[PDB]
RNA sequence: GGUGAAAAGAACCCCGGGAGGGGAGUGAAAUAGAGCCUGAAACCGUGGGCUUACAAGCAGUCACGGCCCCGCAAGGGGUUGU
RNA sequence: CAGUGGAGGCCCGAACCGGUGGGGGAUGCAAACCCCUCGGAUGAGCUGGGGCUAGGAGUGAAAAGCUAACCGAGCCCGGAGA
RNA sequence: GUGCAAGAGCACUCAGGCGCGCGGGAGAACCCUCGCCAAGGAACUCUGCAAGUUGGCCCCGUAACUUCGGGAGAAGGGGUGC
RNA sequence: ACCGGAGCGCUGUCUCGGCGAGGGACCCGGUGAAAUUGAACUGGCCGUGAAGAUGCGGCCUACCCGUGGCAGGACGAAAAGA
RNA sequence: GGGGAGGUUUGGCACCUCGAUGUCGGCUCGUCGCAUCCUGGGGCUGAAGAAGGUCCCAAGGGUUGGGCUGUUCGCCCAUUAAAGCGGCACGCGAGCUGGGUUCAGAACGUCGUGAGACAGUUCGGUCUCUAUCCGCCACGGGCGCAGGAGGCUUGAGGGGGGCUCUUCCUAGUACGAGAGGACCGGAAGGGACGCACCUCUGGUUUCCCAGCUGUCCCUCCAGGGGCAUAAGCUGGGUAGCCAUGUGCGGAAGGGAUAACCGCUGAAAGCAUCUAAGCGGGAAGCCCGCCCCAAGAUGAGGCCUCCCACGGCGUCAAGCCGGUAAGGACCCGGGAAGACUACCCGGUGGAUGGGCCGGGGGUGUAAGCGCCGCGAGGCGUUGAGCCGACCGGUCCCAAUCGUCCGAGGUCU
């Protein structure tokens, strides 16, 4: 009963072991929702993210995405309401994590400051039909 | 709830740093060293850390050692005499122990660093 | 946090484009409004050919703020500003041309009209 | 010599008491094994010593 | 008005139901019942409650290994639930069920001698205009000549910390017997891994 | 301002860096020991007699009680529970 | 008009005079000082040296300010124990 | 000595000098002086007092008015490193 | 560097304060003043009183002494009241 | 037209104070008062309902934020269930401000032959670090409680806490021509406020990591160090500290009541809510609730634990030296703390540190090959480092051991 952390880690029937790995580079696609007097929806949300704050239990992620009005910032609790949430093209090579300088100048400098690592997509290429080779080897 | 954490003080953060480092230099030169108790404590911790780094032998580490210190011949004797002996030792290579009387003039609890081997 | 002595630009046709915060309809000690809130409003910067000239004093309901508020499931949301919607002494969105993403919080309050014409509700 | 100034003398007995909770304080000593004198507790004596007793070079 | 003894752990937010819940857990565990109490030779109705076993030589003497049943002593020793007569055995955690509301008692951590702002709460004032000499200060206390006394209990510059409080109306959502835990709508007073007694709530009876 | 009749104004051992002291020794006297004759009070020490940790005060007065020390008695002084 | 040239009780700002808005200091480092900021800044400038002018008198870009740290008449000393 | 438009400026530092005639631990309230501040932006206040934003050099650009000198660094904006 | 009024940007002036800083404050040792000071054995209420009391009546709270801290009162200290 | 009460206003008096009692408003901090402004209840109404008016009881809690003016007063503003009045030296300058005020400058309007002066105005202008006693708030030392130690309690008394809005439902039924528009119960959110907590949100970290400037030095290169704050500058930032954040507190209910509404019932065959008896009835009173608290001199209670003659008191209470439960000195410390105390561990031990792992912070390092002449850059790489942190680990520090500790009043 000593390690309080032990106990909290035994509360870990609450875990998400099936979510797209991402850095505070980019992310994108979808999330979850409610919407209307019965709930019934999962309002899709893309996004270019900002912050990964690690809490183990609920390492939350704040996300920037600029829509039909202006810039919008939505933070998600990594583990329940969001069903699949799954992104588009992660991106990275970010030096920090906290993309706050983007609430300064969000424009082409955004595009002018982000390159996804190809190596990631190469890993995706391998794991693509190595997953069928996985559905082939023992 | 201040202090509710740790770390002793009374200097400039810089002045602190430079003091710890110096004490390490003067130490590693000799081995058994007279100081005041609080000093002695945070001292033995800091220096111990440095010596466990010395227990390795990477250049990264080496510079890091002398990044916190000064003399080259000191890194020689460090990684040539000191570090080799305390090889099996996985802990406090320094032992600090209190002395009687107290620091004359204003009465302060004294202590002595030791080589411990 | 929206309090008085704050500039709020509207997100519709209106006849205005910037309105300052006067008071709150909330309890006489609630000097604080946010999402789905009722704020009395002076008009400070408007556009000529229109209805609500500069100096007009009508009411308003916020759709968008620079301080995200936690949605009941621990997932917040912010719009980089202090945008509102103009309403009258009868709770009615005076204009007709709502602009940008609102907050569904408004939907639960009683501004069902906005929710509708609202493009991307969040 | 400013605002707060003792208004009427302080009586001798009062001085006494202020100093009643004052007064000097005893020391406390411990026996030295492998030796024969007194030291402060857990300390080292240059006449006695700790285990092994490092130094002890009194003339 | 039942009860249980407990130690504190956790605080999170378990996204149970559909929304989210700040969740503070506590370990009630094998918390002994080692002496009842009865009116004539007491005056109330009560039970002593122990806790965590690790006690060897440093405890000894009366033990109440006497009492009438030994069971040794915990090490966090024992306290008292009022108006409570148990079934007997060292009670555990499952005393309450997921679906109840309760009260919870524990010490407030030490913030010691504090400034009147961070205490009862005052105001101080003038960062600039006025002066610099009375930033975090009480300013006034009492009237001119009559009183000429300083109001007894006038919210003053003093201690604010190592105290104690009982909280009412919480909501224990979970309880695990397998490891002895009790999970409530996070509101726990006091630090993590400390002393805290749980007892049932009050409302209309 | 003033040792003392007179310098006879302190050898020697002792502890101590000395400073200063402890005998020795000086003289009638060192409680004349060196800006020292004679040492009032305020003044801070130290030992012992009485009294004080439910206690409301211009502090003492008056009486009753008890504690200590006196006195041959009877009486007294000192103290303060009330 | 261009080039030239380098005029200013010129312009920004050191040393250099000052002392403006503030904080600090208040038996202070200090019988006027520290920190921030300020204004003069080749001129009515500032500065080392020797000399002059005085108590109803001087000196004053003028406050009755300065004449030795307290000036509606300096200080001393004498009538004066007014 | 080096660097920035330059320099008796500033930042580091030559050489020379020095650590300021009490300190040692804690790591309270509060105070001196100093940094960050959400979201709102003088709502504070007698008063934007104070603090802060602006900040240097090449480029671009400049009202009403005027005694043609000015107002002008008007303001508004662009670069600067390798 | 003179007194208002306004506007932009900006900002802990404010909403409303939270942490952090080192240095003082607090504990160890060395040194160690001041104004003031009739003597104190100094709670409060409610009346009185030369009209605003721990000292007086009635009647009051509370073992004895201290450390840190605030500042209503002792008609608080310094000014033989401008 | 009469009678009063109140002591805020405005005056009359000149007794304390001229060897000083520092006068305005605002900040801060209040507390009391009730002739209640808001919130309950109730009475009556020229009261259908609605809302209104007026009168009695009731201070528990509340009494907002901006504009002008030094200004309180006032008006305005947008609001609110509400924007109450007053006392306490018209509360509060050994607590602040000094803007207003009646210092010396100057001017202004102005009176005076004039120096100067004017409830006439204007611009500037030095609130004095050290709390002796009281009082208040926190904290200890001594003694206490008529055996000695631990541990768990009891509640004397006292303090805190008491608010309050809109909305849906009954039913658009009752009333009402309609417009309007309901009592009674229920249901859901709000605001201000007290409380505690770092999970989420976000500020925070004085050296946790990164980018960087000129520089000076190791060591010419890379690399690395200090300075620039008391971190040079910026970008981020765990723990712990926090509010805007977050879970909660005001309840329900019981008992006596006001004003008032009622029942049986007389004197005084009838009447009465009373003079006997009894019932309903308020955010008000007592409690429930939270917290203190047996210095509740009356020291309480419970549960255990230890025990005489050892030397003077023969008879009388002491006195003296170590012991038994025990407790402390010193140490290693602590979401404890000014000191103390409170809490924990002291070799049989994980208490600090060191070590290794976990998390988390930062974001591909020192260097190695590799492309451009080059600034650099591909790769080795989510690496290296690592402040508090969840813990494992006796590698080193908590060695040795010292001293205080009942001999048990009586009736």
């Amino acid at each position: 009963m000593n390690r309080g952390a032990l106990i909290k880690l035994v509360e870990s029937r609450y875990v998400r072991t099936d979510l797209p790995e991402f850095r505070p580079g980019d992310t994108v696609r979808v999330s979850y929702k409610v919407k209307e007097g019965n709930r019934t929806r999962i309002q899709d949300f893309e996004g270019i993210v900002i912050r990964i704050r690690r809490n183990g239990f609920n390492t939350t992620f704040t996300v920037r995405k600029v829509s039909y009005g202006v810039g919008v910032e939505r933070i998600f609790p990594l583990h329940s309401p969001l069903i699949q949430k799954i992104d588009i093209v992660q991106r990275g090579r970010a030096r920090r994590a906290k993309l706050y300088f983007i609430r300064n100048l969000s424009d082409r400098e955004i595009r002018r400051k982000l390159r996804a690592d190809r190596k990631r997509i190469d890993q995706d290429r391998a794991a693509e039909r190595a997953a069928k080779e996985e559905a082939q080897k023992a | 709830r201040h202090l509710k954490s740790g770390r002793k003080l009374n200097r400039h953060s810089s002045h602190r740093l430079a003091l710890y480092r110096n004490q390490a230099k003067s130490l590693l030169t000799h081995g058994r060293i007279t100081t005041t108790v609080p000093k002695a404590k945070e001292l033995r911790g800091f220096v111990d850390h440095l010596i466990h780094l010395a227990k390795r032998g990477d250049l990264h580490a080496r510079r890091l050692v002398l990044r916190d210190l000064q003399d080259v011949k000191l890194v020689r004797k460090l990684f040539d005499e000191i570090a080799p002996r305390y090889r099996d030792r996985q802990g406090g290579y320094t032992r600090v122990l209190k002395l009687a009387e107290r620091r004359r003039g204003d009465g302060a609890p004294l202590a002595l660093v030791e080589l411990v081997e | 946090m929206i309090q008085p002595q704050t500039y709020l630009e509207v997100a519709d046709n209106t006849g205005a484009r910037k309105i300052m915060c006067i008071r709150v309809l909330k309890g006489s000690n609630a000097k604080y409004a946010t999402v789905g809130d009722v704020i009395v409003a002076s008009v400070k910067e408007a556009i000529p050919r229109g209805a609500v000239k500069e100096g007009d004093v009508v009411k308003a309901v916020v759709v968008r703020t620079k301080k995200e508020i936690k949605r009941p499931d621990g997932s917040a949301i912010r719009f980089d500003d202090n945008a509102a919607v103009i309403i009258n002494n009868q709770l009615e969105p005076r204009g007709t041309r709502v602009f940008g993403p609102v907050a569904r919080e408004l939907r639960e309050k009683g501004f069902m009209k906005i929710v509708s014409l609202a493009p991307e509700v969040l | 010599a400013k605002h707060p100034v003792p208004k009427k003398k302080t009586s001798k007995a009062r001085r006494d008491a202020r100093r009643s909770h004052h007064a000097l304080t005893p020391p406390t000593l411990v026996p030295c094994p492998e030796c024969k004198a007194m030291k402060p507790p857990h300390t080292v004596c240059p006449e006695c010593g700790y285990y092994a007793g490092r130094k002890v070079l009194e003339v | 008005m039942k009860g249980i003894l407990g130690v504190k752990v956790g605080m999170t937010r378990i996204f149970r139901d559909d929304r989210a819940v700040p969740v503070t857990v506590i370990l009630a565990g094998p918390c002994p019942v080692v002496q009842r109490r009865t009116p004539e030779k007491d005056g109330y109705t009560a039970v002593q409650l122990g806790f965590l076993p690790q006690n060897p030589k440093r405890v000894n003497r009366p033990l109440k290994g006497h009492f009438a049943k030994a069971g040794v002593e915990p090490v966090r020793i024992l306290r008292e639930i009022r108006d409570f007569n148990p079934e007997g055995d060292t009670v555990t955690v499952e005393i309450f069920k997921p679906g109840e509301r309760v009260d919870v008692t524990g010490t407030s951590k030490g913030r010691g001698f504090a400034g009147v702002m961070k205490r009862w709460n005052f105001a101080g004032g003038p960062d600039s205009h006025g002066a610099h000499k009375i930033h975090r200060h009480p300013g006034s206390i009492g009237n001119r000549k009559t009183p000429g006394r300083v109001y007894k209990g006038k919210k003053m510059a003093g201690h604010y910390g190592a105290e104690r409080v009982t909280v009412m109306n919480l909501e224990v959502v979970d309880v695990i017997p397998e490891e002895n835990l009790l999970l409530v709508k996070g509101a726990v007073p006091g630090p993590n891994g400390g002393l805290v007694i749980v007892r049932e709530t009050k409302k209309a009876a």
